[PDB]
Parts: structure tokens; C-alpha cells; sequence
């Protein structure tokens, strides 16, 4: 049960990390079975 | 070596077309399962949901 949770807040005008309260909605919770110890960030 | 098919002869001979079915339960969340059976809606009636 891999869940993932997304916010999109462009409220911000950004210099570090904005100072404000927020919620995580859900989007799957789709199973892959096996556990995960890594991860890396695909960029193009 | 070839079945060597005929349509004249009886049984036994005939082409029988067969389809297999193979199922497992291992632990895992249920993902391909069947049909539920749905009813009407009523209201302002103490009943069972
Ligand atoms: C969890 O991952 C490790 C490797 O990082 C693996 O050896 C172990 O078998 C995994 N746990 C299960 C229950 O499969």
C-alpha cells in the first residue's frame, strides 16, 4: 500500500520555506509488495 | 506429429476447444475479485444499511 500525498500551494512568494499551516490530501494507495530501503530523483 | 483432423467421425477425434481457469490466495490486498450485488434506497424508515 504505497501512498503518496500532494499539496500545490503557489501562495508563496518563496525565499527558503514559507512559515504557514497546510493539509496532504491522498491520491492512491496502490500496493507494490515489497519494501523500499532507496531512492533517488529522476531530472531532465 | 500431426493430429491429423477430420470432420466425418464421431467423437473422441473431435476438436474440443478448452479454456483453463487457475486461481492462488496468497496474502495480498484483493485486487481481482467478483461482483456485489446492489439494492434500492428507501428513507425515513428504521431499516438496515
Ligand atoms: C526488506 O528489504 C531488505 C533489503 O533492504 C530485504 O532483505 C528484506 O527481505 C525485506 N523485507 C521483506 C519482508 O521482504
Amino acid at each position: 500500500y504505497f501512498k503518496i500525498y500532494s499539496k500545490h500551494t503557489p501562495v508563496n512568494l518563496g525565499r527558503d520555506l514559507p512559515q504557514g499551516f497546510s493539509a496532504l490530501e491522498p491520491l492512491v494507495d496502490l500496493p507494490i509488495g515489497i519494501n523500499i530501503t532507496r531512492f533517488q530523483t529522476l531530472l531532465a | 506429429q500431426s493430429y491429423g483432423f477430420r470432420p466425418t467421425y464421431g467423437v473422441g477425434h473431435q476438436p474440443y476447444r478448452v479454456v483453463v481457469l487457475s486461481f492462488e490466495l496468497l496474502h495480498a490486498p484483493a485486487t481481482v475479485c467478483g461482483p456485489k450485488k446492489s439494492t434500492n434506497l428507501v428513507k425515513n424508515k428504521c431499516v438496515n444499511f
